[PDB]
RNA sequence: ACUGCAGGGGAGACUGGAAUUCCUGGUGUAGCGGUGGAAUGCGCAGAUAUCAGGAGGAACACCGGUGGCGAAGGCGGGUCUCUGGGCAGUAACUGACGCUGAGGAGCGAAAGCGUGGGGAGCGAACAGGAUUAGAUACCCUGGUAGUCCACGCCGUAAACGGUGGGUACUAGGUGUGGGUUUCCUUCCUUGGGAUCCGUGCCGUAGCUAACGCAUUAAGUACCCCGCCUGGGGAGUACGGCCGCAAGGCUAAAACUCAAAGGAAUUGACGGGGGCCCGCACAAGCGGCGGAGCAUGUGGAUUAAUUCGAUGCAACGCGAAGAA
């Protein structure tokens, strides 16, 4: 019963998985179809397709609470920033305008030991 | 080759300081 | 090999009936060389079918290779600690000669007397879209769709 | 001394924002996380995600550099307070007051130790998961000390330029940092030149075993100090001094070997990089390993089972004919 017609897409794509969340401006989350949502497990969450499946699950749930207009949030160093936002299009919703919100440490956080593989 | 005479040295250390701690109690304590 | 593709062999029109792929299926039947031998079977096929077809025998056998022809496979490759596949597009020439490949190994051990008629009823249920080639076409293709999700390696 | 100058030099107080984590709430549902692939794990009791607020700790993106400063170790979010050194110019002052420095004293990364705080993230130990023949590891999930603060202790680092300090001289070329000074001076160009102090690169003479150094010397000389006298034993034992401890400092001998070493050359090799080729893979076709037999060989046995061939490149081989 819950009726917006315009939203704002964040999307994380992460080095394992991509997230997908459909909010309302104000930043209310309606549907949120993820890499793991759509049938995936493992790796084959990182890819993708399966970046542009969750991305379609998502516009699609989106759609059903009645989202025309979405404007997008991408973050994350993830190969599924660009297969999502343009599955995000052709699953009928309207771009509007595209952001960078990838945070920005100001040297903070110590970062974990790198990986001696 | 200039690294295996560090090498050397590196295991002549570590085997002393492993006696040490096998002996940091009475064992050598005491003497 | 290394140095390029290798040039194909051509294969001239068949004297019965004015089409290459009769010569071609003819020729991936063929074993040991008997040319003679797998050209008299696949002419018995087609006369034999013309009774219960109606329609022209390399209408039908065409009929058959449009429903049989690969589109995309799922072959192999390992990159790190676990090997997978890659559905990789199938071009024309290798697809229909995959087809019938498969169609003369499955029709090796289908169940009938003689290989005549096996060929022929073969073709016929090929044209109708039931047979064992016709389902090993869907289910190679279901399987090469649930490993789209590694397309992205195409070497 | 005076006038200027540059600077993450130091200390203290206050303070700023990003980001991570956690908490409270809003939305919202079945995943999240992670890997080479997984699992342990987190979530379905509402996680991940997203929005708002809040708590706290640590480090201070862009500036940022090859740069600057500091004796070295080291030093940058901002502001204020206190404070050290350095460089240039004037020639006002003193008039050799300099250099070095055995001992000695101070400073001295990180780890560590003591007491008291703090603790976000990371993370020795530890635990589980994975991998593996094993895996006391590398990878993952957590995670204690510690990392932070105050005050002491420690006094060691590949604390390195593997190059002690001071001074004088010995082609240049080109950057960059801080001053001063002369010419088109208002043609502004903030160009050209000179000089002082840095800081880099390249290069001559010279030096070097070579690598290379080369006005910031590893050149040419002088002064003073520290240190070496083949490799191990051993920076160890004993003694002593220091330290809460860890341990540090000083520091041998017996014995043993004929080497140990440094640079460079040629190859070889690499689970190094690049280019390429080969039925090498790949795509196929047909086979062997299964059966019987022929033949050779290992083994065995016999009176002899002649001898040779034993990865590829020995084994239907020497043997293209053993009653
Ligand atoms: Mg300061
Ligand atoms: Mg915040
Ligand atoms: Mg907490
Ligand atoms: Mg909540
Ligand atoms: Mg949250
Ligand atoms: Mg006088
Ligand atoms: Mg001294
Ligand atoms: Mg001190
Ligand atoms: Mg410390
Ligand atoms: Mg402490
Ligand atoms: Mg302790
Ligand atoms: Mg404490
Ligand atoms: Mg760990
Ligand atoms: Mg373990
Ligand atoms: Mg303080
Ligand atoms: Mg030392
Ligand atoms: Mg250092
Ligand atoms: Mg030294
Ligand atoms: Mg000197
Ligand atoms: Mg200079
Ligand atoms: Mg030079
Ligand atoms: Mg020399
Ligand atoms: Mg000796
Ligand atoms: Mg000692
Ligand atoms: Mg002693
Ligand atoms: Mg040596
Ligand atoms: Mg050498
Ligand atoms: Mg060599
Ligand atoms: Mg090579
Ligand atoms: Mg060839
Ligand atoms: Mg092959
Ligand atoms: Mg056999
Ligand atoms: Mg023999
Ligand atoms: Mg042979
Ligand atoms: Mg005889």
């Amino acid at each position: 019963k819950k009726n917006v017609p315009h939203g704002a897409a964040h999307i994380k794509s992460t080095f394992n998985n991509t997230i997908v969340t459909i909010t309302d401006p104000q930043g209310n989350v309606i549907a949120w179809a993820s890499s793991g949502h759509v049938g995936f497990k493992g790796s084959r969450k990182s890819t993708p397709f399966a970046a542009q499946l969750a991305a379609e699950n998502a516009a699609r749930k989106a759609q059903d609470h009645g989202v025309r207009k979405v404007d997008v949030f991408v973050k994350g160093p993830g190969s599924g920033r660009e297969t999502a936002i343009r599955s995000l299009q052709a699953a009928g919703l309207e771009v509007g305008a595209i952001s960078d919100v990838t945070p920005q440490p100001h040297n903070g956080v110590r970062p974990p030991n790198r990986r001696r593989v | 080759g200039s690294v295996i005479k560090k090498r050397r040295k590196r295991m002549s250390k570590k085997k002393h300081r492993k006696l040490l701690r096998r002996t940091r109690v009475q064992r050598r304590k005491l003497g | 090999p290394r140095k390029g593709p290798a040039p194909k062999r051509p294969l001239v029109n068949d004297p019965v009936y004015g089409s290459q792929l009769v010569t071609q299926l003819v020729n991936k039947v063929l074993l040991k060389g008997k040319k003679s031998l797998a050209e008299r079977i696949v002419y018995g096929a087609l006369e034999q079918a013309r009774d219960k077809t109606g329609t022209d025998p390399v209408i039908t056998l065409k009929r058959a290779l449009d429903n049989v022809k690969p589109a995309l496979e799922v072959r192999s490759r390992r990159v790190g600690g676990a090997t997978y596949q890659v559905p990789v597009e199938v071009r024309p020439d290798r697809s229909t000669t995959l087809a019938l490949r498969w169609l003369v190994g499955y029709s090796r051990q289908r169940r009938e007397k003689t290989m005549i008629e096996r060929l022929a009823n073969e073709i016929l249920d090929a044209s109708n879209g039931l047979g064992a080639s016709v389902k090993r076409r869907e289910d190679t293709h279901k399987m090469a769709e649930a490993n789209r999700a590694f397309a992205h390696y195409r070497w």
